[PDB]
C-alpha cells in the first residue's frame, strides 16, 4: 500500500475519480497505480479538485472497475525504460514489451514528462 | 435510546452492496441510492424486471442505463446487481439464423446452437497473433475487385450517401461469396455475419428473403438491431457480433463482418453521453467515440499459427448524412480504417448503379490480397482510367481536342461503360478476366460505345461455349501464363465484334 | 454582519442565523447550547452514518423531529428552525458543515483565533508558550482575541519552521532558503 | 387512481407536481389536474423523486395558481376506438371537433404501444 490510498469515486468513462487520504495528495502527472488482473492500470494525475479527491485521466483500458478500490501511488510521470537496451524491442505505452522478448532489461529509466 | 430505535425503523437497514433503491426517474436513464460495491460494465436486474448496465459510478448514485423502457420502471424500487459484465451465446448455431441483440432468435428457429458464450469486449488480436496477410477475396464487383483489392483481416469503409444502394453494395459482396461457400475449404469459406444497427424490420425482413433466395442465409448470421431496440443494446451490438466473429476466426474458420452503420452506433452514443450528462464532444458525438470504433475496428485480422488461422474481415460502413467526410464521425473512422470505398450519387445517376467513385476510394492493403492474374490485367486499367479522368475534364468543352487526348478520351468512355455493374448480379472472377484484359489490351476501344453493353454478354457465352479451356485454366492458375495471355489475345481478336 | 465572513456556501445561511442568535442575542448563548446539540450529533454517529443515507422526505424530517426528541434543546427555536431547514434541503453531509462553520463564526465571535507553527517535527512546550507569547507581544494576538496555536509535524515541510496565523507567516526552512542558494549558483 | 398532489412549479408547459403518496405514478402515466379549463392532461416523464415527478402538461398552463391539485388517471391516455370513430374528428383529448356527439367507442387503448 501507502498511505496515498485513494478508493475510486467515480468512473464516468476514462475519467476516474479517486479519493486520495486527507493530507497525502500526490501532484499532477502523476502516475496512479491500481492492482489489477489485467497488471496494473495506470491513471494518469491530471487534477486536483479539493479535500484529497483528484480527477485522474486513464492510460489504459477500464471494466469491471469496483468503485471505491484502493489505489497505489507510483508519485510520479510514468517511467520507461531509457538505455541501447532499448534498441531492437518492440515496447509500448508503459514500456511493455510487445515483442516479448522478456523484460526490456535496462540499467536506467526516465520518466515520459521531461523539460 | 428511543431515537435510535426510531431511527432504525424509518432506515433502509441494508448497505447495499449488491443492491440499491432507485431514486430519481425518468429519460431512460435511472439514477440509483445504494449500489456502494459494483463492478463496472456489470449487468444490474432492476426489480421491475429490466435489466440495465451501469456505466456511470458516480459518487453514491450509480447512473444506469435501462436495456428496456422506463415505463417499466416506477422510483423507490430496488435493484439488485446481477454481477455479469454482459455476454453472449456465440455458436456455429447462428448459421441461417436472425438474432436480436441479446442474441435471442428473432426469426423464431428457436434457441441458437450456441457452442460457447463470451464476453461483451474481447481484446483485439496483438502484433504477433495476426498472420500478415495474403489472402485474398472477392466481391464480385469488378472495380471493388480490380481497382481496390479486399483481402481478410482489413477494413474497408463502404462510405457513401444513405440509401443510395448502400446496403446493396454490401449483399453483392456476400453473393459471390457463394463461389467460396460451395468450396469445401473452411479458409475458402466465410461465415458472412451482417449487422444492421438502426434498422427497420422490414428491410432487414426483405433483405434475409433475398438471401433465401439467393440460398447464401445458410452461410450467413444476421445480427441486427432494429431501430426501436434500445439505444445501450444498439451500442453493444456491434462489440457482440464482433464475439462471434472472433470465435469463428479462432475456430481457423474466416468469416466476413459487414458493420452497417456505425453512423447510428454513434447517435446511440452520443444519446447516451447526453443523457449521462458526460461531456459530449464535436457534433455532440462524445469524447470517447473514437475509443470505441477503434477498438471494435482493430479486432480485425487474419491469425496465424499461434492461434487458429481463421481471419475475419472487416467491412465498416458509414453513410455520410450530409456527404460530408470531414466530419468528426466519418474523419475519425478514416483515419481508424485500411481503406475508403467513396461511392458518387451524380455517379449513380450517370447510370453506374451501383456507382463507386475511386477517386477517393482507396486499399492501402493493396494486390497482395489480389489474385496474380487479376493484378496483371488489371495493371494498366488504373493507368488508362487516371488518363481520362483528366482527359474528359478538359475535354468537356466540346472542341476538338488533339488526337492523343482523344485517343484516351476514346478508351476511357468504352472503359466506364464496361465497369458498369447491376444490382444482384455478382460475377465470376474467372469470368472478369476476360473482360479486363480485352479492354486494356484494347480490344474494346474500338467497340462503339453504345454497343458495348450488348457485346458483353455475348463475348461471355462466345468464350463460354468455345475458349472455355481458358476460363477453366484461369480459375485453375489463378495466374495468366504467357501462353494463356496469347490463347486470350486471339480468343478475343476471335469474337472480332458480335 | 457576522464576525467573520465566511463566505457562506450554504451553511453561511446558517452563520447568518448565528447573526440573528447575536440579534435575538440569547442566540450567541445559542451557539454554545447549539455545540451541546453538535455533541448529540457526536453520540449520534450510528444514527448519523444512517443520517447521511439519502431520501427521508416529510418521514425524514419526523425522524429528525424524533432525534430532537432525545436532544434536550440545546440551540433553541433557533436550532429546531435549521433542523427544519436542513431537513427541507434534505442534507445530512451538510449538516455537521454547518456544525463547524457556526462554530468558527462563534468561536470570532468569542475572538479565539487558531495558528499553527507546521514544522518537519514537534517542538518544545517552551517553543509553544514562547511563540504563543511572541504573538500576543505582536500585533498578531493584539491581546482581546485568544489563541490556538497548534504545532503541526509535517517532515515533507522540510528544516526549520513555518509559522502561520491569519494570511500572515514566517517561513524559516530549509528548502525555500536552499531554492535561493542554488538558483543563485545556477546563474 | 385517487392519489392527489399539488402543483409546486409551473415551469413552462411542464408543470411538476408533488404527490402525496410515495407511489408515483409510473412514467408515460397520465395525469388530469382539477380545474375551470376541465381537466389539464398532464403525461409523467421524469420523478425528480421527493415524490416530486415532472410532468409535461399537453394542455395549456395559463391561470395556473401554484399549489393546484392533480389526480391521477393512472396509466397512458385511453383513446376510444371502435368503428363508430369512423366519420369523427377528434381532439387529442380524444373529443368531438365536427360535434358528432360524444365518440362511441366500446374498446378504449393505451396511447403508447409496444
Amino acid at each position: 500500500s501507502t498511505p496515498i490510498t485513494g478508493k475510486v469515486t467515480a468512473v464516468i468513462g476514462a475519467i476516474v475519480d479517486v479519493h486520495f487520504e486527507q493530507s497525502e495528495l500526490p501532484a499532477i502527472l502523476n502516475a496512479l497505480e491500481i492492482k489489477t488482473p489485467q497488471g496494473k492500470l495506470v491513471l494518469e494525475v491530471a487534477q486536483h479538485l479539493g479535500e484529497n479527491t483528484v480527477r485522474t485521466i486513464a492510460m489504459d483500458g477500464t471494466e469491471g472497475l469496483v468503485r471505491g478500490e484502493k489505489v497505489l501511488d507510483t508519485g510520479g510521470p510514468i517511467s520507461v525504460p531509457v538505455g541501447r537496451e532499448t534498441l531492437g524491442r518492440i515496447i509500448n505505452v508503459i514500456g511493455e514489451p510487445i515483442d516479448e522478448r522478456g523484460p526490456i532489461k535496462s540499467k536506467l529509466r526516465k520518466p515520459i514528462h521531461a523539460d | 435510546s428511543i431515537l435510535e430505535e426510531r431511527i432504525k425503523g424509518v432506515s433502509d437497514e441494508a448497505n447495499l452492496n449488491e443492491t440499491g433503491r432507485v431514486l430519481a426517474v425518468g429519460d431512460g436513464i435511472a439514477r440509483v441510492f445504494g449500489l456502494n460495491n459494483i463492478q463496472a460494465e456489470e449487468l444490474v436486474e432492476f426489480s421491475s424486471g429490466v435489466k440495465g448496465m451501469a456505466l456511470n459510478l458516480e459518487p453514491g448514485q450509480v447512473g444506469i442505463v435501462l436495456f428496456g423502457s422506463d415505463r417499466l420502471v416506477k422510483e423507490g424500487e430496488l435493484v439488485k446487481r446481477t454481477g455479469n459484465i454482459v455476454d453472449v451465446p456465440v455458436g456455429p448455431g447462428l448459421l441461417g439464423r436472425v438474432v436480436d441483440a441479446l442474441g435471442n432468435p428473432i426469426d423464431g428457429k428457436g434457441p441458437i446452437d450456441a457452442a460457447g458464450r463470451s464476453r461483451a469486449q474481447v481484446k483485439a488480436p496483438g502484433i504477433l497473433p495476426r498472420r500478415s496477410v495474403h489472402e485474398p477475396v472477392q466481391t464480385g464487383l469488378k472495380a471493388v475487385d480490380a481497382l481496390v483489392p479486399i483481402g481478410r483481416g482489413q477494413r474497408e469503409l463502404i462510405i457513401g450517401d444513405r440509401q443510395t444502394g448502400k446496403t446493396a453494395v454490401a449483399l453483392d459482396t456476400i453473393l459471390n461469396q457463394k463461389r467460396w461457400n460451395n468450396g469445401s475449404d473452411e479458409s475458402k469459406k466465410l461465415y458472412c455475419v451482417y449487422v444492421a444497427v438502426g434498422q427497420k424490420r422490414s428491410t432487414v425482413a426483405q433483405l434475409v428473403q433475398t438471401l433465401e433466395q439467393h440460398d447464401a442465409m445458410k452461410y450467413s448470421i444476421i445480427v441486427a438491431a432494429t431501430a426501436s431496440e434500445a439505444a445501450p443494446l444498439q451500442y453493444l451490438a456491434p462489440f457482440t457480433a464482433a464475439s462471434i466473429g472472433e470465435w469463428f476466426r479462432d475456430n481457423g474458420k474466416h468469416a466476413l463482418i459487414v458493420y452497417d452503420d456505425l453512423s447510428k452506433q454513434a447517435v446511440a452514443y452520443r444519446q447516451l453521453s447526453l443523457l449521462l450528462r458526460r461531456p459530449p464532444g464535436r457534433e455532440a458525438y462524445p469524447g470517447d467515440v473514437f475509443y470505441l470504433h477503434s477498438r471494435l475496428l482493430e479486432r480485425a485480422a487474419k491469425l496465424s499459427e499461434k492461434e487458429g488461422s481463421g481471419s475475419l474481415t472487416a467491412l465498416p460502413v458509414i453513410e455520410t448524412q450530409g456527404g460530408d467526410v470531414s466530419a468528426y464521425i466519418p474523419t475519425n473512422v478514416i483515419s481508424i480504417t485500411d481503406g475508403q470505398i467513396f461511392l458518387e450519387a451524380e455517379l449513380f445517376y450517370k447510370g453506374i448503379r451501383p456507382a463507386i467513385n475511386v477517386g477517393l476510394s482507396v486499399s492501402r492493403v493493396g494486390s497482395a490480397a489480389q489474385v496474380k492474374a487479376l493484378k496483371q490485367v488489371a495493371g494498366s486499367l488504373k493507368l488508362f482510367l487516371a488518363q481520362y479522368r483528366e482527359v474528359a475534364a478538359f475535354a468537356q468543352f466540346g472542341s476538338d481536342l488533339d488526337a492523343s487526348t482523344k485517343q484516351t478520351l476514346v478508351r476511357g468512355e468504352r472503359l466506364t461503360q464496361l465497369l458498369k455493374q447491376n444490382q444482384y448480379s455478382p460475377l465470376a472472377t474467372e469470368e472478369q478476366v476476360p473482360l479486363i484484359y480485352a479492354g486494356v489490351n484494347g480490344h474494346l476501344d474500338g467497340i462503339e460505345l453504345s454497343r458495348i453493353g450488348e457485346f458483353e454478354s455475348s463475348f461471355l457465352s462466345y468464350l463460354k461455349s468455345n475458349h472455355n479451356e481458358l476460363l477453366t485454366e484461369i480459375r485453375e492458375k489463378g495466374e495468366l501464363s504467357k501462353e494463356l495471355l496469347a490463347s486470350l489475345k486471339s480468343a478475343t481478336e476471335s469474337f472480332v465484334a458480335t | 454582519p457576522p464576525p467573520v465572513r465566511l463566505f457562506g456556501v450554504e451553511g453561511t445561511y446558517a452563520t447568518a442565523l448565528y447573526q440573528a442568535a447575536a440579534k435575538n442575542s440569547s442566540i450567541d448563548a445559542a451557539f454554545q447550547s447549539l455545540q451541546k446539540v453538535e455533541s448529540t450529533v457526536k453520540k449520534n454517529p450510528k444514527l448519523g452514518h444512517l443520517l447521511l443515507n439519502p431520501a427521508l422526505s416529510l418521514k425524514d424530517r419526523n425522524s429528525v423531529i424524533d432525534a430532537i426528541v432525545e436532544t434536550h434543546k440545546n440551540l433553541d427555536g433557533y436550532v429546531v428552525n435549521l433542523l427544519k431547514v436542513l431537513s427541507e434541503n434534505n442534507r445530512l453531509g451538510c449538516f455537521e458543515k454547518i456544525a463547524s462553520d457556526f462554530g468558527v463564526l462563534n468561536d470570532a465571535h468569542n475572538g479565539l483565533l487558531k495558528g499553527t507553527v507546521t514544522s518537519a517535527e514537534p517542538l518544545d512546550p517552551k517553543s509553544f508558550k514562547r511563540i504563543e507569547k511572541a504573538l500576543s507581544a505582536s500585533k498578531l494576538v493584539g491581546q482581546g482575541k485568544s489563541l490556538k496555536l497548534e504545532n503541526v509535524v509535517k517532515p515533507e515541510i522540510k528544516g526549520g519552521l513555518i509559522v502561520e496565523l491569519g494570511d500572515k507567516t514566517v517561513d524559516l526552512s530549509i528548502s525555500t532558503k536552499i531554492q535561493k542558494l542554488n538558483k543563485v549558483l545556477e546563474d
